[PDB]
């Protein structure tokens, strides 16, 4: 029983030390690989191989890194909070950024801007495309065929029966694969908070505009007027909102009368709705902003206003040393 | 004369329905009462407008000035008054600035025309000069500016000039009755384009179902020893410029390297013809031939018509609509470009009018590939179109890119052969198209 | 104020007038001569098999394509042609259900699976042919060709040749006719109709001389240098059938020529092994099959030069 | 010069890296010894167990068996004329109250169509078959797995006068005749070739 | 409230064989009953549960240069006191899956998740996983003999079904009537996961 | 002549893959592409060819006269372990790191099941050295040329309408189970 134990038992330990000291050997003078710092920010990236990239996929995203070779902000789609959490790793950094989502300016739909002819071949918009410029009266709208929902990974577009695509607000993750697929460049990234659109792309001028669609721009400038912060321009024959300057006050969208400019007439009419606790009785906001909306006697509190009037900006909510002024949309509907 | 013979591999024969107009004699068009002329009648930059409504223009007179080095000035065809310098309707489908001139009933030319000289006086820098200021441009449809190519870089050499007699297209006639009325005109040009560029070597390559412009070739071509004629056997991508170097010389173009460093100039046999007009008269490019045929057309003919009359004035000069037409296309079965409207009038580069009735305009819908490879074996460049295909219906432009997709030159023979009514030149486009712009937007 | 409303659309604007209807209906018209000599030879139970293969196969397409919500495309006549070579590969005492089982078999799996037509890498007749006899071997093997009436024959020639019992056997007219007690698989004897077939086909520009020219000249060759007959290796078994018609199967052979000769060589060579040292009398179908399997690593050794362009000696990617 | 002369510490982190691994290799080799001191005798029972019921359904009678010294095999196997030697692995012989019954033979012909079977069969005193067995295969569990049942049923009641014969048809003539599996003729064939060398042998033996 | 999910990942979230595609020797080589599969399952989930506790409770002294010597040696071990116990008690087994149960150890789960989960888990969460993984592989592998045996011998679990006139298709029980079988299961599966 | 049938039992009348189920977990994960088949064959060609000699070395040398044929297969799977932690470490450093893209089919290389499999096999049929040496070669170059030929298949099919429910994995499965048909075309030949 002694030799049959011990038998084994040394044949198998020194097999498995040779084995051992030759592999701790070989570790040396072949591959050390000198590769620092293991990636630790994959595990911070969350990826799916979406496309706002094109270095050789997420794994070689993580793999790329202490050569330097790379941005830190590289990825949009997880936002500024992921390259927070992918930079976090080494550190010195923070920041913030905006959601965003896919628009579609245009609202011709196969019955206000018809067909001039008959296209025959493949349904897609880049074929279309190869015959001619497509078949529509409009040489600037939607040709209705649905390749951005094709070219589309996280399945956030449909088309509807109109003839025009429509978004998921909570599938879509702020990309641009739609943008640089469409053949008129009508797909564009909007904030989530924007309501007030120019849908319309339309280069031409108004008699053949008018000839063409029923809701096209003929760039009269009616809505540049009714603007005051310099938020809306007229270039092209066509009228475009800068979204950086835009406040919501909805003069434009009552201005139009080919009804191009989007959103509906709810907002404002928070003229002075100043919560009785923060405020002294200043009475600087009784003289002027742009209109009166506020005059009155010393106003001690509880503040004795009239509603009637204004235009409900928003300067007002911030302006104020105190901020005693509340802002809340209260119209019909 | 020593005529010689050539061919290539590959190919299709097409029924080659030129027979309809081959034997009626040449019309010529009546005088026009109203022309729309475009700005942008070659590639390159378009013009400027010197005129004004209300001006009053010769026959002739400059309308429009070049911008830069490759751009051609654009001339009035009648003489009458300046209505409208707006935008019109054009044959690529959109609106392009045009003047429009309401003819007076006569032709009175502009006093500042006279002839330039003669072949023994005129010497190369004079008669590139006379090709620019006559707004000389490439007749065998793709326009391009002919004193752009005559002007040779110092990097480069060439020994040969070669004019393109091999009309190949179905339905078309214009080039057999311009080599069998005008062949003296053909002959001078050529010496005319020899002389510019400095070679001391000519050829004619004509196909051999036009014999009668053979012989009135050899027989205006005399006694020089410099000159000589081939006949190529009956095919339609015989005469892309390609095709015929490697049929005539023997030589082959690299890949994307243009035919200026073979040592071969080509051009067509209406330019040559023109730029002997415009020498002997000085008068610039406002006229050419037509072919005006096709299933709704009553009475087909070939007619010598000017620069910027409609289409509808063509077709009502020729008859008219025997039937309601189903597609009306610019130029030949093959390559032309259908249109939405007829107020479009004609260019430098148009060739033909192709009115096709609702029955002869049906194709099937395409159907699965059954991989027979005859679009393989009628590929003149050999590639696989199926495979292009393919890759370019499911938007893998690496692989469209690997597979040689951009040396096709868009013949269509792929897509006449194939049994499943597939639409593989288009796919092959849309492929190509999207190469070039991610070359752009990557670089 | 009448309009016109013409049709737009990339070139060409013409196109030929063959489609793939007429080239099935085609093949199926150079397959009539072989079902005459078959009917006259083995009875009115010959052809009736041969309708049943049929339905089933047309009957199977259309079910499928009902519910994965595809447009039913049945009238370019492609399942009556695997259909009936199908059924041309079956002895007179075969079942009614073989036929159905095999059909199904060839159509939903082999064809249908991956996407329809043109899209497989395989032959469907000839894999429903080897699972079923893999299958049933007992309805498939060297009984069921001889018809109940004679009992004198008892095998078929190739089993006598491979046994040495070359006495025995019928005469080489005999074979090449198919007319005086010939038996095997119910459309394979006559190799007269077969060659008529096949020289049709060849004439009507559906089928090219290569793959059967270089598959007998290698057969033909093989034989002869082992000390054996060429003609009699060539007018006995179905190597006529598989020559002409089953190994020119448009999706799952090279499209070049080169390919195409390489592809004609190894054909023959598999099948004169299998028929020489192998496990089974014939090896025509394990052949082709073998060859189908190869085919993509033919095709990318054997692609021609692209004008222009004058070779890169593997030096541009370094 | 190893190197460049790893510093003296880089060999010491060889050793820890062996002498782990070595006492792992040892734990596990004081389990499979102990393991085999309890098991692999008590697992020789059981093959011997099965091997004595090959010994008694083949033979059905109550006697004893008794081994030949294994040179008599040598010695038979060398006569007669036996082209593949080492085919013959056991004969034995049945006793019972002096007389002899029978002898028992176990043969591994090899020409299957996986290669070697194991078939063992008895001979009564009179040359007549009183059954046979298959012991090891390896063949297909569904073409070739069937000769062990019904199939080995009908070789009972043939004389060990002549050989076999094995035909592929339904019908089976008369004497000496084998109806082979269908599908399945090659092992038919290396079952049969056993049976005709196990005869062979108790012809020679016999007389 | 972790020792279940990491039980219930197992049969079905992350099934090895329809979902991870692994251990695919044993599964297309003994299918050819419904008895082979369960005792393959058992065997193989008794070994994975002995493997992953003992790899997971020496995950603080095995370096990562030698790692894998360490693993093959511990599971060799167990596989072959597994088959000297049932080649001890149970014959009839061993003779039908006679060379896959030395092959225990190269069975690529076993292996796969002992560098995934063992290494860097505790001793319950690795029990867990191993109960879950070996219920998997044996439901999986017990599915597919029956569907095979059905139609390839006309009999389930030893009893005939269909008489004693049947036919059955014996390229079921062939190598290559195994592989199709299998494709056409995941199909199903993905038809049922992806719509629903 | 025993050599030369030996290969070619080993290559084409048996094939390791296609008949005997042993390399079908790499065959299925690699054969993407066939520049990955061809490095993963000569891999696992070096890696039985190692494996072979000193397999056949170690059980006539040490385990036959010593009693201990229980310990076969720790000591063979020690080996083939060793074997293959030494080719991980090559090959990052000399062969290309992009070709770490098996990600999961590098250490599995010891589960291949034919390595451990061909050595058994060897073993069992009482072979000399230079008939194990043929027959590890044979069964390697028989894997090699089996993925190859699957890699082009499924390059092939990526220009097809597979529907969209199937695709990759039962693809391959079906499309392994016709090359099998094809292969049982290759049966009965006595060599
Ligand atoms: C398919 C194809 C066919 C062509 N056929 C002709 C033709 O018949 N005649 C011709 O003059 N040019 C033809 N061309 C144009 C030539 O390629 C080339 O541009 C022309 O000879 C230049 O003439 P130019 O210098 O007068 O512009 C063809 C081009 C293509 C792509
Ligand atoms: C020349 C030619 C040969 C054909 N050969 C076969 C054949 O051998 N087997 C078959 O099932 N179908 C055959 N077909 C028809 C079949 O539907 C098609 O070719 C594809 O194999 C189906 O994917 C053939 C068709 C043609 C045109
Ligand atoms: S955009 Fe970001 S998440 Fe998407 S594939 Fe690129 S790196 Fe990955
Ligand atoms: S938005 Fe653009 S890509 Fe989408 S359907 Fe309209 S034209 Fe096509
Ligand atoms: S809708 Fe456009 S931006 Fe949104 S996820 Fe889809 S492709 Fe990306
Ligand atoms: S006019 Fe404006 S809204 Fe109408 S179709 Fe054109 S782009 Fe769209
Ligand atoms: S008011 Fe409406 S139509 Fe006028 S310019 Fe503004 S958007 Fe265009
Ligand atoms: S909503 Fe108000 S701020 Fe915005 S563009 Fe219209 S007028 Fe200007
Ligand atoms: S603090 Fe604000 S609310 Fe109060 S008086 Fe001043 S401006 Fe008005
Ligand atoms: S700041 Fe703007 S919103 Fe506030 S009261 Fe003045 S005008 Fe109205
Ligand atoms: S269009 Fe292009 S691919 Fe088609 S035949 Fe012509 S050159 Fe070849
Ligand atoms: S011609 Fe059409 S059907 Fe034939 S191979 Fe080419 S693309 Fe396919
Ligand atoms: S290779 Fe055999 S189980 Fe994976
Ligand atoms: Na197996
Ligand atoms: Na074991
Ligand atoms: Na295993
Ligand atoms: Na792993
Ligand atoms: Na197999
Ligand atoms: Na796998
Ligand atoms: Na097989």
């Amino acid at each position: 029983m002694l030799n049959a134990i011990l038998v084994p038992v040394g044949i198998l330990g020194v097999f498995g030390l040779i084995f051992g000291i030759g592999l701790a050997i070989a570790a040396k003078v072949f591959e050390v690989y000198e590769d620092p710092r293991v990636p630790l920010v994959r595990a911070a990236l969350p990826g799916a191989n979406c496309g706002g990239c094109g270095l050789p996929g997420c794994d070689a995203l993580a793999a790329n890194i202490v050569g330097g070779s790379a941005a830190i902000d590289a990825c949009p789609v997880g936002g500024a909070s992921c390259a927070a959490a992918v930079a976090e790793i080494m550190g010195m950094e923070a920041g913030s950024a905006v959601k965003k989502v896919a628009t579609v300016i245009c609202q011709g739909t196969c019955e206000t801007a018809p067909n001039r002819a008959e296209y025959y071949g493949e349904m897609d918009c880049r074929e279309a495309m190869i015959a001619s410029g497509g078949s529509k009266g409009c040489r600037y709208g939607c040709l209705g065929y649905g390749t951005c929902k094709a070219v589309c990974p996280f399945d956030a577009i449909v088309i509807g029966e109109d003839g025009l695509p429509k978004v998921d607000p909570e599938k879509c993750t702020s990309c641009g694969k739609c943008v640089e697929a469409c053949p008129k460049s009508i797909m564009t990234l909007v904030p989530e908070a924007q309501e007030v659109i120019v849908k319309c792309h339309n280069f031409d001028k108004g008699k053949i505009a008018r000839l063409s669609c029923t809701t096209a721009c003929i760039a009269c400038g009616a809505c540049v007027k009714a603007c005051r912060f310099d938020a809306i321009t007229v270039e092209n024959n066509c009228a475009k909102i800068d979204y950086d300057k835009c406040r919501q006050c909805y003069e434009c969208v009552d201005k139009c009368p080919m009804n191009c400019i989007s959103g509906d007439v709810e907002y404002g009419k928070s003229t002075a709705y100043i919560i009785e606790e923060n405020c002294i009785a200043c009475g600087l906001c009784a003289k002027n902003c742009p209109v009166n909306a506020i005059t009155g006697e010393i106003k001690k509190p509880p503040y004795v206003i009239d509603h009637d009037m204004c235009i409900g900006c928003g300067i007002c909510f911030d302006k104020c040393r105190k901020s005693a002024i509340e802002m809340r949309p209260n119209k019909t509907k | 004369m020593n005529v010689k013979h050539g061919t290539f591999k590959g190919g299709i024969h097409p029924p080659y329905r030129k027979e309809s107009t081959a034997e009626v004699p040449l019309g010529f068009g009546k005088k026009p009462e109203m022309v729309i002329i475009p700005m942008s009648l070659h590639i390159g930059a378009p013009c400027t407008p010197i005129v004004k409504k209300g001006d009053t223009v010769f026959l002739g007179q400059r309308v429009g000035e070049p911008n830069g080095f490759v751009s051609v000035p654009v001339h009035a065809s009648v003489s009458g008054k300046v209505i409208a310098v707006e935008e019109r309707p054009h044959a690529s489908g959109d609106r392009v600035m045009s003047v429009v001139i309401e003819s007076d009933g006569l032709d009175t030319i502009d006093p500042s025309i006279k002839p330039y000289g003669t072949l023994e006086d005129m010497d190369a820098d004079a008669i590139k000069k006379m090709v620019l200021n006559a707004g000389i441009v490439g007749l065998g449809g793709a326009t391009f500016p002919t004193h752009v190519k005559l002007a040779i870089p110092p990097d480069k050499k060439v020994d040969c000039v070669v004019l393109n007699g091999a009309e190949c297209e179905p339905y078309l006639t214009a080039d057999h009755h311009l080599m069998t009325s005008q062949a003296e005109k053909v002959v001078m040009g050529l010496k005319l384009a020899m002389k510019s560029v400095g070679v001391e070597k000519g050829f004619i390559g004509v196909e051999d179902n036009k014999t009668d412009a053979i012989e009135a070739l050899v027989k205006a071509i005399g006694n020089d020893s410099r000159l000589e004629v081939y006949s190529l056997h009956t095919k339609y991508p015989q005469g892309a410029e390609k095709q015929l170097i490697a049929a005539i010389t023997g030589r082959e173009v690299p890949s994307g390297a243009l035919p200026a460093d073979a040592g071969v100039v080509v051009m067509n046999v209406g330019t040559a013809a023109q730029i002997a007009e415009s020498m002997i008269t000085g008068l610039p490019l406002y006229k050419r031939y037509l072919t005006c045929t096709g299933d709704a057309i009553k009475n087909p003919q070939t007619i010598e018509i000017r620069i910027g009359v409609p289409f509808q004035s063509v077709i009502d000069q020729c008859g008219g609509f025997s039937s309601e037409p189903g597609k009306v296309i610019s130029g030949g079965p093959m390559m032309g470009v259908t249109q939405f409207v007829t107020d479009i009038p004609v260019m430098k580069g148009t060739s033909g009018i192709l009115c096709l009735t609702k029955e002869s305009a049906k194709i099937a819908t395409p159907s699965n590939c059954i991989h027979c490879g005859k679009c393989v074996g009628v590929c003149p460049i050999h590639l696989q179109p199926l495979n292009i295909a393919e890759y370019s219906q499911r938007n893998m432009w690496d692989k469209c890119e690997s597979n040689n997709a951009m040396d096709c030159i868009e013949c269509g023979s792929c897509s006449y052969i194939c049994p499943a009514k597939r639409t593989l030149v288009s796919s092959i486009r849309v492929a190509k198209r999207e190469i070039i712009a991610q070359r752009r937007k990557g670089n | 104020m009448n309009e016109l409303n013409l049709t737009v659309s990339s070139s060409p604007h013409i196109r030929a007038k063959h489609s793939t209807a007429s080239i099935m209906q085609n093949v199926i018209i150079a397959l009539l001569p072989a079902l005459a000599v078959a009917g006259y030879v083995f009875g009115l139970w010959a052809l009736a098999l041969v309708a049943i293969c049929v339905i089933s196969s047309v009957a199977t397409e259309a079910v499928i394509q009902k519910l994965l919500k595809k447009p039913i495309t049945v009238n370019d006549w492609s399942a009556v042609v695997t259909g009936v070579l199908l059924a041309f590969n079956l002895p007179i005492n075969a079942p009614w259900w073989i036929g159905v089982v095999g059909s199904v078999f060839a159509i939903a799996i082999v064809k249908q699976c991956f996407g329809g037509l043109g899209q497989n890498f395989i032959n469907p007749a000839l894999a429903a042919r080897a699972f079923l006899l893999a299958s049933w071997p007992g309805h498939m093997t060297s009984t069921a060709y001889i018809p109940l009436t004679d009992t004198v024959t008892t095998a078929t020639p190739l089993a006598l040749l491979k046994a040495g019992e070359t006495g025995s056997m019928p005469s080489t007219l005999d074979l090449f006719t198919g007319l005086n007690g010939v038996y095997g698989c119910i459309g394979e004897i006559s190799a007269l109709a077969l060659l008529i077939g096949g020289l049709y086909l060849i004439y009507k520009g559906i089928i090219s001389w290569r793959i059967p020219t270089i598959y007998l000249l290698t057969i033909a060759i093989f034989a002869l240098l082992v000390g054996q007959d060429p003609i009699v290796h060539m007018v006995s078994g179905g190597v006529m059938l598989g020559a002409f018609f089953m190994a020119t199967d448009y999706a799952s052979s090279p499209v070049t020529a080169k390919g195409q000769i390489i592809y004609a060589i190894g054909c023959g060579l598999i099948t004169m092994i299998i028929r020489l040292y192998g496990g089974y009398p014939e090896g025509c179908s394990y052949s082709i099959l073998l060859m189908n399997v190869a085919t993509p690593l033919i095709e990318r050794f054997t692609k021609e030069r692209i004008y222009g362009v004058t070779k890169i000696k593997k030096e541009a990617k370094a | 010069m190893e190197t460049k002369e790893k510093v003296q510490i880089d060999w010491k982190v060889v050793f820890k890296l062996g002498l782990i691994l070595f006492v792992i290799s040892a734990v596990a080799a004081c389990a499979l010894a102990l393991t085999n001191y309890v098991t692999a005798g008590t697992i020789e029972e059981m093959n011997v167990q099965t091997n004595t019921v090959a010994r008694q359904e083949v033979l059905p009678k109550a006697a004893d068996f008794e081994a030949v010294p294994a040179k008599d095999v040598e010695k038979i196997a060398s006569e007669i004329g036996m082209e593949k030697p080492e085919e013959l692995l056991e004969v034995y012989i049945g006793k019972s109250n002096g007389e002899v019954v029978g002898y028992t033979v176990k043969t591994g012909p090899t020409s299957g169509y996986a290669g070697e079977v194991q078939v063992l069969t008895g001979i009564s005193a009179d040359g007549v078959i009183t059954g046979i067995t298959i012991i090891k295969s390896n063949e297909t569990p569904g073409l070739g797995a069937k000769a062990s049942g019904v199939w080995n049923d009908q070789f009972t009641g043939k004389s060990a006068k002549e050989e076999l014969v094995v035909v592929k048809g339904t019908t089976k003539e008369g004497s000496n005749e084998i109806q082979a599996i269908t599908g399945s003729t090659i092992t038919s064939k290396a079952v049969t070739s056993g049976v005709n060398m196990s005869i062979q042998v108790y012809q020679n033996l016999s007389k | 409230m972790n020792f279940m999910k990491n039980l219930t990942r197992g049969i079905i979230r992350e099934n090895p064989t329809f979902v991870l595609v692994l251990g695919m020797c044993p599964t297309l080589a003994v299918t050819t009953s419904a008895i082979n599969g369960m005792g393959m399952g058992l065997a193989t989930m008794l070994v994975l549960i002995g493997s992953n506790v003992a790899i997971s409770a020496l995950r603080k002294v095995i370096p990562d240069n030698i790692r894998i010597p360490a693993f093959v040696v511990v599971i060799a071990s167990f596989v072959t006191i597994v088959g000297m116990l049932m080649k001890a008690y149970v014959p009839a087994l061993d003779a039908a899956l006679g060379i896959f149960i030395p092959l225990i150890v190269v069975n690529c789960i076993i292996l796969a998740r002992a560098e995934a989960f063992a290494f860097s888990n505790g001793i319950a969460d690795s029990f867990a996983d191993a109960v879950g993984m070996g219920l998997g592989f044996t439901l999986a592998l017990t599915i597919l003999g029956s569907i095979r045996e059905i139609l390839g011998a006309g009999s389930i679990f030893g009893f005939s079904l269909f008489g004693a006139a049947y036919e059955p298709v014996l390229l079921m029980i062939l190598p290559p009537g195994a592989f199709l079988t299998l494709g056409l299961l995941i199909g199903l599966i993905n038809w049922k996961t992806k719509k629903a | 002549m025993t050599l030369i049938f030996i290969m070619i039992s080993a290559i084409f009348v048996n094939n390791f893959v296609l008949s005997r189920f042993l390399g079908i977990c790499p065959f299925l994960g690699v054969s993407k592409q066939v520049e990955t088949a061809v490095g993963m064959g000569v891999a696992v060609t070096f890696v039985m060819a190692l494996a072979s000699a000193i397999t056949y070395v170690v059980q006539y040398a040490i385990l036959d006269p010593l009693s201990l044929g229980y310990l076969q297969t720790i000591a063979f799977i020690l080996i083939i372990a060793a074997l293959v932690q030494l080719v991980e470490m090559i090959i990052k450093k000399s062969s290309p790191s992009l070709y770490q893209a098996l990600g999961v089919y590098l250490p599995l290389i010891t589960t291949n099941c034919a390595v451990l499999g061909v050595a058994l096999i060897n073993i069992q049929n009482e072979y000399n050295f230079i008939e194990t040496i043929f027959n590890g070669v044979g069964a390697a170059l028989g894997f090699t040329l089996a993925i190859v030929l699957f890699a082009g298949i499924r390059e092939r099919l990526e220009t097809s309408a597979v529907p969209k429910a199937l695709e990759g994995f039962p693809i391959a499965l079906l499309t392994a189970g016709l090359m099998a048909i094809a292969f049982l075309g290759f049966s009965g030949m006595k060599l």
